[PDB]
DNA sequence: ATCGAGAATCCCGGTGCCGAGGCCGCTCAATTGGTCGTAGACAGCTCTAGCACCGCTTAAACGCACGTACGCGCTGTCCCCCGCGTTTTAACCGCCAAGGGGATTACTCCCTAGTCTCCAGGCACGTGTCAGATATATACATCCGAT
DNA sequence: ATCGGATGTATATATCTGACACGTGCCTGGAGACTAGGGAGTAATCCCCTTGGCGGTTAAAACGCGGGGGACAGCGCGTACGTGCGTTTAAGCGGTGCTAGAGCTGTCTACGACCAATTGAGCGGCCTCGGCACCGGGATTCTCGAT
């Protein structure tokens, strides 16, 4: 029922500034923060920041302070993101993700992303790639740098699609996710476990910590079914 | 040996005291056994949520003790907690900093 | 001395497990005790009212869950139901 | 000499009193007013020290939350001064 | 004990201006102070009447802070911090 | 058909001793039944709270009188106290 | 057998109100004069509302009370309007009230 | 020359008309369809009594009439006679809904 | 065969909102009042119907009775007389 | 505490209009109707009309409809009554009285009374004048015309003073009234009873009905001590 | 400021109808009569805490002067909302037909109240130390007038 | 726009106190174990009442259009409120004392819960007629445009 629709693909000029919307409907707009995630195929996913449409309260990644500002529009249910002074370190896919103001909640609903082209705690996923059969259990780990406590999410990302939430609060299943996926762990050692694999389990599996102030994703794990 | 119902449930809130308060509180003629477990878990969740947001508000003020100002900032900076505690005054809590745009000078 | 029986030591245990280095003042502990008493007597009154509406004599966890869904706004009522269901599931496994 | 323009010290005081948590009424005039209002209901009453503080917290919270609605009523009429008509509208919409 | 009269002027014009500053008010008319004193007197009459009813139900002569908390709670003005 | 048990016949007796030639409609009788149930539930809940606040376990006519003085405004709570005092006084004379 | 309603001089059921107090989860025990007091207060309030509604029905030349007359009786009275301020009376309408600035001028 | 009332005459006439009636001012079937459409997002395959939708319509029209009575005061306060969405928003956030 | 309705908020027409404003005492009505009013009514009905369905599904019913609506209104401070 | 401050004495010529205030203090002004009663030495007490400051709603005697006109001012806490076409039949004292909107209630408190000097149910008080000793039990009857169901009051009026309420609802004592006074009766024949007399019981005693919409007083009963 | 035409509302008799109001049978809830056991009324006592007074310091209140900037009234313009006529659309009402599910009954059993015993969890009471409150100097930000 | 003086506020350092976090005894309330009984879960049946469909009426809705009046913006004028300065006045704080009353304990008894037997009060069903909704026709009242 929740849609976060976004723009099309763009190619722009350096030095300019691009503004992209996150027209979001299907829910009460002012009660959920809207998170912005940057995905380049070199550095994985990176968290830009959020805005809270209740009080227009923002928070940014310190490496994006000045590079990106977020604004709101409560009449049109729209959050805008401007990137100014476009360098070559700006050709990525920018998703907007809805997240509740609950500390337990995760980035549960994503936007499809915009192709943009120009002219601290580290999450170390131990398997960088997996290969398995169609009835095998796989186990992905998300070794942490400092003690977060259960504030870990697990996302899968199919090729050229927006990521999908699997686990939040390190054990709890997301909405509509089948019980084959199960999370475990606390502190610094977490685990994703898929039980009886299928053909549609071929994706990259990221772990996101949101216990501390800059949210950091994992490097990724490409699981290969046959 | 005697084990607490809080430890049986994994809680920090007293399931036995909440059972006695539901029994001696004129709520129903009978009280089920999972009612104080559920109610202690919900109360501990809500206490932990407002306490964590108040502790973050204290840390952003470079303090290590929660005072009522941090509870007020935590509650009024949150849409759901403000809908829950809308007709509630917090003593020595103050207000949120908010000036209307028209009153600021050109 | 007649044993005034607060929630203060449980709120302090919860605080020490979410923020192990942060303390709390006495006025803030009094506010948190009033908060916990208030939400107790709101959920208990709504569960009492549900049992009286459905001609039941028992307040159970199903009444407490319906009272939590009626009283708490949004995803507060989504995570509080998860916490209560987890505690009841753990408790009946002894 | 130096002279701030009208509206500058007002905004400075808005930022000063919206950052503090103090009681903005003096304690002894409010306690005398409470004991004077309570004379009409019972003679030779007696108050705890905490009852008058609970009354002062609630009274200042009521007046601050009313002045916010009064400010919205003044701004709606394209003014920046608040007036008794703004107070009366703010209380009529709230239902007092 | 002695009877007190006209203590509503102890809520001075600077105190009302401080409450308006906390309410975000930049400019205040001169007729606001008597309207504010009347509003505060009505609110305090309504709360103190209920607190005194709660007090003399208990056959007490002292208005405790709990009677004020109950008298506010039955008006939708729930106050945290005093028991 | 299991005896839904309203207040309609007592409200009709009251109406026929107040206005002996005026009748009532069914929707108005339902509104008056809702009104009588409403004020019963308000006075009984305030009396329940007054008994709980004073560590008492009995609702008496002193609790009902204090609840009437708390819930009814002005000179409603003056004449309703007189009505209740008159009824309790002539009831104790059997 | 004599009813407690006849013993108290009332038309409202003292015994039924006694049962509803005893089975309503209000207190652990219920005194003898409490259903008498509560029945007298409910009969007083029902009689006041019904008298004002019957007067308002007679003013519209009708011999039967409809919800409009109950609404007019309640909202044309400050004490009853403060008692029933958060109450919607079904098919009651509103009081006739136009602001003075909306009328034609001269 | 056809007769023509001046603007404001017929409006005051139907203010006096609809402030004298007690009836329901929304059509019954569009309101019933709106109620059943809204309830589809909470539980699928719900049934409603005939009096449940009547109770919802009475409550909804009492809400909207009581909100227009406050919107009108907010419009008159701004020295207007037209009501506007900023008047509705002011009334709703002083009442505590925005 | 299940009836799934879409966009019946336009069934509350412009002359219906004008009648509600006439009972409210309103003489002149802006043209943007109707879309504001439809959103206000939709938010009110979402809030009441959510509680009425919660009261209904607690009782393990499939029918929303009038008492569920009356209880859902009553704990929002909107007591309704006339329906039990 | 409840005071209804009225104006002073006044001389006017015929053909004039005169407005007299009824500034009220010590209570919530809008909750109580303010009643107007005239008193002549040729006809006695007579009810003119009331005004309810809550909805500015008046109701007049049919003998005074058009003649007298009532207006309130809520910010002033003041009720103004005007007299049009001042005839010779306007030589009276005009009292303003406070009555609640409760039907059981009576004219609770009265004003000072203003001497204006130009230049149906009937109540039957059976003793028109009475002599009594200083310790004798007195009964005064107030037989009615139509049936009023216990909506009857009793007032004591000293010479050149305002009337004081004794008994309302035909049995119930007023505030501050000692239990020497005692009322009885229901239907048409009512009775006032004074148990043991005193020095300050030298007054005239009126009975006022509220059963029907023109309120009618009694003729009077002049009581003398020894 | 009169004044007639037209539209609107009010009133006044006459008809039909269905909903209020009353009666009848029955059942179940209130009454009546004892019996018991706890709640609370009342007397008494102690100690807390609330009230009252007093002196001193000083911060806030008060009163006044000056000027500005904001409230308010006036005028003009234009555009948007209202009144009305015409065409269309969908509500509504009456009728009918399934069938889902609300409501009630019967029965079994498991879950909770009640009682008693024990012991450990939590509270009152002390106690040290460190987080915050405050003083004070210093640095940056901002406001305002002159350019 | 820019620059500098003045003012205010954020920042870093010392230092000091009282409040908070912790330790200890003790006592009372929670846990454990056991028993009895009744609430509710579940199955089964019935019959109401909700949903769906259909067709003709007709009243409401939609749409278009002319125009007037109201919203809004600009402009000017005056007055009232803000800023600041100097004088005054209570608030706050500390220190002390006195006593009223809150809070607690103990004892006793009246009062309400409870249980069983009985009967009449109230509720469902049904039946009838009159209060009211509606219809048609005249009567008054209000509005609006030439005069």
């Amino acid at each position: 029922e929740v849609q976060l629709q976004q723009s099309g693909p763009e190619l722009v000029e350096p030095g300019t500034s691009v503004k992209m919307p996150c027209k979001a409907s299907g829910y009460t707009f002012t009660s959920y923060t809207i998170q912005w995630v940057k995905q380049t195929p070199r550095q994985g996913l990176e968290w830009i920041g959020y805005i809270y449409p209740y009080n227009a309260g923002t928070k940014y990644n310190e490496k994006f302070k000045g590079k990106a500002t977020l604004t709101s529009d409560k009449s049109s249910s729209t959050v805008y993101m401007e990137l100014s002074s476009l360098t070559s370190e700006d050709s990525a896919v920018y998703y907007c993700a809805r997240k509740s103001s609950r500390l337990r909640s995760t980035l549960d609903y994503w936007g499809q992303g915009t192709s943009v082209t120009v002219s601290d705690i580290k999450m170390t996923q131990s398997p960088s790639s997996m290969h398995a059969s169609l009835g095998e259990r796989v186990t992905i780990t998300c070794k942490a740098s400092q003690d977060i406590r259960s504030y870990l999410s697990w996302y899968q990302q199919k090729p050229w699609k927006s990521p999908k939430t699997l686990i939040y609060y390190a054990t709890s299943l997301a909405d509509g996710v089948p019980s084959r996926f199960s999370g475990s762990g606390s502190g610094q050692d977490f685990s994703l476990t898929i039980n009886n694999l299928e053909s549609d389990d071929t994706a990259t599996y990221y772990c996101l910590q949101h216990g501390e102030s800059p949210y950091t994703f994992g490097s990724g794990t490409k699981l290969e079914i046959k | 040996k005697a084990k607490s119902r809080s430890n049986r449930a994994g809680l920090q809130f007293p399931v036995g005291r909440i059972h006695r308060l539901l029994r001696k509180g004129n709520y129903a003629e009978r009280v089920g056994a999972g009612a104080p477990v559920y109610l202690a878990a919900v109360m501990e969740y809500l206490a932990a949520e407002v306490l964590e947001l108040a502790g973050n508000a204290a840390r952003d003020n470079k303090k290590t003790r929660i005072i009522p100002r941090h509870l007020q900032l935590a509650i009024r900076n949150d849409e759901e907690l403000n809908k829950l505690l809308s007709g509630v005054t917090i003593a020595q809590g103050g207000v949120l900093p908010n000036i209307q745009a028209v009153l600021l000078p050109k | 001395r007649k044993r005034k029986e607060s929630y203060a030591i449980y709120i302090y245990k919860v605080l020490k497990q979410v923020h192990p280095d942060t303390g709390i003042s006495s006025k803030a502990m009094s506010i948190m005790n009033s908060f916990v008493n208030d939400i107790f007597e709101r959920i208990a009154a709504e569960a009492s009212r549900l049992a009286h509406y459905n001609k039941r004599s028992t307040i159970t966890s199903r009444e407490i869950q319906t009272a939590v869904r009626l009283l708490l706004p949004g995803e507060l009522a989504k995570h509080a139901v998860s916490e209560g269901t987890k505690a009841v599931t753990k408790y009946t496994s002894s | 000499p130096h002279r701030y323009r009208p509206g500058t010290v007002a905004l400075r005081e808005i930022r000063r009193y919206q950052k503090s948590t103090e009681l903005l009424i003096r304690k002894l005039p409010f306690q005398r007013l409470v004991r004077e209002i309570a004379q009409d209901f019972k003679t030779d009453l007696r108050f705890q020290s905490s009852a008058v503080m609970a009354l002062q917290e609630a009274s200042e919270a009521y007046l601050v939350g009313l002045f916010e609605d009064t400010n919205l009523c003044a701004i709606h009429a394209k003014r920046v001064t608040i007036m008794p008509k703004d107070i009366q509208l703010a209380r009529r919409i709230r239902g007092e | 004990r002695k009877v007190l009269r006209d203590n509503i002027q102890g809520i001075t014009k600077p105190a009302i201006r401080r409450l308006a500053r906390r309410g975000g008010v930049k400019r205040i008319s001169g007729l606001i102070y008597e309207e504010t004193r009347g509003v505060l007197k009505v609110f305090l009459e309504n709360v103190i009447r209920d607190a005194v009813t709660y007090t003399e139900h208990a056959k007490r002569k002292t208005v405790t802070a709990m009677d004020v908390v109950y008298a506010l709670k039955r008006q939708g003005r729930t106050l945290y911090g005093f028991g």
